C-alpha cells in the first residue's frame, strides 16, 4: 500500500514550486481546479463522494507533476471521469467536455487545444499510473457522520453543528489538507472548527463530558495543535468570504 | 509499489491462453524472478471511454482480497514510451496450469474421495474470506476453477463480484451467475439476494466432481428451474416460505410438485459428502449453510490439504474434444 500524506515542507517543494511557480499561484491553481471538478460534477448530478474522489486524484497528480507542464482543467476533467468509474456513476467523457465547455470561456477552455476530447483520454493513462492504480480512495464525510452520530447532548444543535461542518469538508477540498491528515483528523477538525464558530461546547456532548479531550474517543493520539493548524488553513479560505 | 510503471519488456510472452471480458490473455515468463505469468491485456480507446470499467472493478476488488485460495493479481505493467495511445496496459496474475472444466472434459483424470476433500476445503477457505469481507463473486463456475501442478485450488474471474452490505436493504443485479450454477431464488426473480448464491454455485461443483457432467443443464431459465425441482424438490413455502415474495413465484413453476430425490438421485456419494452436498444445495438461501459452517461439517472439518498429495494431472490443458462444428 503506497503511502499518500505529506508533512508542510514537502508541500513547499512540490513540481510545480521546483519550475518556479510561487506558492500563492499554486494554492490559486489547486483551488479553481477542485472547484471545477465541483461545478462540472454538480451540473452532471454526481454523487459527493464521486466529486471528492476527482478531486483526490487532482491533488495527488500534482505531487508528482507540474502545473506549468499539465494545464489544470484537462486533469480536473481527466480525474472527474477517472471517479465516476471508480465509484461506479459513470459518465461518458462526450458529456464532460460539453459541461466544461460550458462553465469556461475561450482562454481557459483553450487548455483542450483542438480537439478537447483526445487530451482527456490520453491523460487517464498518465493519472492511473501516477496514483499507482490505487483507486479506493475513502473522505471525511462518512467519519463526520459516523462521528457525530456519537453525541447526545442536544439535537438541534448537533444538526447544526453536522451540518457547517459538512460545509467545512467541502471547503477542505480545495486545500491540501487531503494531502496532509488523514480523512478521520479531517473529521474530527471541521466539527472543532463548527463547534469554536458556534460557541458549542463539544464537551458536554461525549460520555466523558468532563474531559476538553472529546475527540481522543473517535482518534488515538492527535494534539490540538493539529486541528487549530487545519482550522487556520480553512479559515485562510475565508480570507473574502464569511466563515459559516 | 511500482504498480503501473514496469513495461511489459521485463516479461516473455509464450503465447496466446484464451480470450478476456477486455482483451486477450498471454501466458509470459518473467525474465527475472523465474515465476510463471499470465498477461490480461487491457486495450484502451478500441471503446471510446477509454480504460474500460470492467478492469477498473477488477483491479479494485483485488487488491483487497489477498489469499491463498484466491487468485493472484501481482502487479500492473503498460507497453512503455507513451502521450501515445499506442501504449495498453497488462494485469499480472500468477500462472495457474488448469480450470476444473478443461480437467474433467479431457476424460483424463478421476478424482477420489480424498481429491475432492482437498479441493473443496481451499475452495471453502477462499469464499468464506470473501464473504468475511464484504465481496459476492457471483460468477463461480468450472471454468473460473484454477489448479496448478502443484495441487493448489485458486478462485479467480473477480470482474463480476462486487460488494455486499450484510441483512442491508439494497438492490442488486438479477442474472449473475451463468446458468447451470445459478441458484433457484435468481431464477425466481431475487434482487436483494445474499452470500448463498456463491454457496449453490459451490455445491454444483461438489457434485460435479463426483459425477463427469453438470448437474443441471438447461439452456433456459423455466428449463433450468425444471431440472432444479425434479432432483431438490418444488419451490414451495413449506421448504422455503419466502418464495411467495419472489417476483416469478407463480408465473413460472415445474408442472408437477416434486419430492426431493436429491439423495436418491446422487446415492452413490459417500454420506459425509452427501450430507455437505445437501447442505449447499438448499432451495431456501437462509438455509443453505454459509462457507463458515461448511468448513465446520464432518466432511471438511479435519482436512489439511498441504499434507495430502495432489491428484497427479495432464502437465498441461487439453480438452481432447473430438473434430465438431
Ligand atoms: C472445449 N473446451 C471448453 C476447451 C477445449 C480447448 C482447450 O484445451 N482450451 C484451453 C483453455 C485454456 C488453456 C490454458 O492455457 N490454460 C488453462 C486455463 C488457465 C490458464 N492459466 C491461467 N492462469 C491464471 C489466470 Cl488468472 C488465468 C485466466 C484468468 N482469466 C482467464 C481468461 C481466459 C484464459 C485464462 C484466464 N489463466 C492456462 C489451454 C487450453
Amino acid at each position: 500500500k503506497p503511502c499518500w500524506y505529506w508533512d508542510k515542507k514537502d508541500l513547499a517543494h512540490t513540481p510545480s514550486q521546483l519550475e518556479g511557480l510561487d506558492p500563492a499561484t499554486e494554492a490559486r491553481y489547486r483551488r479553481e481546479g477542485a472547484r471545477f471538478i465541483f461545478d462540472v460534477g454538480t451540473r452532471l448530478g454526481l454523487h459527493y463522494d464521486t466529486l471528492a474522489t476527482g478531486i483526490i486524484y487532482f491533488h495527488r497528480f500534482y505531487m508528482f507533476h507540474s502545473f506549468k507542464q499539465f494545464p489544470r482543467y484537462v486533469t480536473g476533467a481527466c480525474c472527474l471521469f477517472l471517479a465516476g468509474k471508480v465509484e461506479e456513476t459513470p459518465k461518458k467523457c462526450k458529456d464532460i467536455i460539453k459541461t466544461a465547455r460550458s462553465l469556461l470561456n475561450d482562454v481557459q477552455f483553450g487548455q483542450f487545444g483542438d480537439d478537447p476530447k483526445e487530451e482527456v483520454m490520453v491523460l487517464e493513462r498518465i493519472l492511473l499510473q501516477t496514483i499507482k492504480f490505487d483507486l479506493q480512495v475513502e473522505h471525511p464525510y462518512q467519519f463526520l457522520l459516523k462521528y457525530a452520530k456519537q453525541l447526545k447532548g442536544d439535537k438541534n444543535k448537533i444538526q447544526k453543528l453536522v451540518q457547517m461542518a459538512w460545509t467545512f469538508v467541502n471547503d477542505s477540498l480545495c486545500t491540501t489538507l487531503s494531502l496532509q491528515w488523514e480523512p478521520e483528523i479531517i473529521a474530527v477538525a471541521v466539527m472543532y472548527l463548527a463547534g469554536r464558530l458556534c460557541k458549542f461546547e463539544i464537551q458536554e456532548w461525549t460520555s466523558k463530558p468532563m474531559y476538553r479531550r472529546w475527540w481522543e474517543q473517535f482518534v488515538q493520539d492527535v494534539p490540538v495543535d493539529v486541528l487549530e493548524d487545519i482550522c487556520h488553513q480553512i479559515l485562510d479560505l475565508y480570507s473574502q468570504g464569511k466563515q459559516q | 509499489i511500482d504498480w503501473g510503471k514496469r513495461c511489459v519488456d521485463k516479461f516473455d510472452i509464450i503465447g496466446i491462453i484464451g480470450e478476456g471480458t477486455y482483451g486477450q490473455v498471454y501466458k509470459a515468463r518473467d525474465k527475472d524472478t523465474g515465476e510463471m505469468v499470465a498477461l490480461k491485456k487491457v486495450r484502451l480507446d478500441n471503446e471510446k471511454e477509454g480504460f474500460p470499467i470492467t478492469a477498473i472493478r477488477e483491479i479494485k476488488i483485488l487488491r483487497q482480497l489477498t489469499h491463498q485460495s484466491i487468485i493472484n493479481m501481482k502487479e500492473i505493467v503498460t507497453d512503455k514510451e507513451d502521450k501515445k495511445d499506442k501504449g495498453a496496459f497488462y494485469l499480472v496474475f500468477e500462472y495457474m496450469d488448469h480450470d476444473l472444466m478443461g480437467l474433467l472434459e479431457s476424460g483424463l483424470v478421476h478424482f477420489n474421495e480424498n481429491h475432492i476433500k482437498s479441493f473443496m476445503r481451499q475452495l471453502m477457505e477462499g469464499l468464506d474470506y470473501c464473504h468475511k469481507k464484504n465481496f459476492l463473486h457471483r460468477d463461480i463456475k468450472c471454468s473460473n476453477i484454477l489448479l496448478n501442478n502443484r495441487g493448489q485450488i485458486k478462485l479467480a474471474d473477480f470482474g463480476l463480484a462486487r460488494l455486499y452490505s450484510s441483512e442491508e436493504s439494497r438492490p442488486y443485479t438479477n442474472k449473475v451467475i451463468t446458468l447451470w450454477y445459478r441458484p433457484p431464488e435468481l431464477l425466481l426473480g431475487e434482487e436483494r439476494y445474499t452470500p448463498a448464491i456463491d454457496v449453490w454455485s459451490c455445491g454444483c461443483i461438489l457434485g460435479e466432481l463426483f459425477t463427469k457432467k453438470p448437474i443441471f443443464q438447461a439452456n433456459q431459465e423455466l428449463a433450468q428451474l425444471e431440472l432444479i425441482s425434479r432432483i431438490c424438490g418444488s419451490p414451495c413455502p413449506a421448504v422455503w416460505p419466502d418464495v411467495i415474495k419472489l417476483p416469478y413465484f407463480n408465473t413460472m413453476k415445474p408442472k408437477k410438485q416434486y419430492r426431493r430425490k436429491l439423495r436418491e438421485e446422487f446415492v452413490f456419494i459417500p454420506a459425509a459428502a452427501l450430507d455437505l452436498f445437501d447442505y449447499m444445495l438448499a432451495l431456501d438461501p437462509s438455509k443453505r449453510c454459509t462457507a463458515e459452517q461448511a468448513l465446520q461439517c464432518e466432511f471438511l472439518r479435519d482436512v489439511e490439504p498441504s499434507k495430502m498429495p495432489p491428484p497427479d494431472l495432464p502437465l498441461w490443458q487439453d480438452c481432447h474434444e473430438l473434430w465438431s462444428k
